[PDB]
């Protein structure tokens, strides 16, 4: 539902 | 503003009477700040699920400033990795992605 | 294109001879893909990072064309909940967030 990517 | 995605997305956001840093995240549903402190009502929900549930406080009706911006939405209040603006708040200060 | 954030922007992607859907991501660095069968070079690259991390194949220089728009960049390619368009790509295609 929070699909951040930070690598 | 238009903002370029060459860099992560982050703004200046007044919340709770502090000045804060979060990601304009339009892969998140929810807002979720961290290291506020909100008054009045709040209850619990369960996020994330992968590897289990993150437990967090919901607050409703939450007044917040993005980037100049006055708006009202949904606060999450728990431990965050980053501070995320989401999909709910981007929607209030009428932000879209264009191209 | 305006694409409004009052749903999940997902939208229509070609790769590697394939139609598959992906979400615009902005809070993700990196382009995440499932179930796609590339060719060429690759290595493996580590991502995430909570819990663990994730070993993806990273494909670089790769023809995608996202919503209409014939673009090059990385594409990793692994198990992932969600096909995800990062800003590696995002940029690419011209795409901003503008309120």
């Amino acid at each position: 539902g929070n699909f951040l990517q930070s690598r | 503003p238009q903002i370029t995605l060459w860099q992560r997305p982050i703004v200046t956001i007044k919340i709770g009477g502090q000045l804060k840093e979060a990601l304009l995240n339009t892969g998140a549903d929810d807002t979720v700040l961290e290291e506020v402190n909100l008054p009045g009502r709040w209850k619990p929900k369960l996020i994330g699920g992968i590897g289990g549930f993150v437990k967090v406080r919901q607050y409703d009706q939450v007044p917040i400033e993005i980037c100049g911006h006055k708006v009202i939405g949904t606060v999450l209040v728990g431990p965050t990795p980053t501070n995320v603006i989401g999909r709910n708040l981007m929607t209030q200060i009428g932000c879209t992605l264009n191209f």
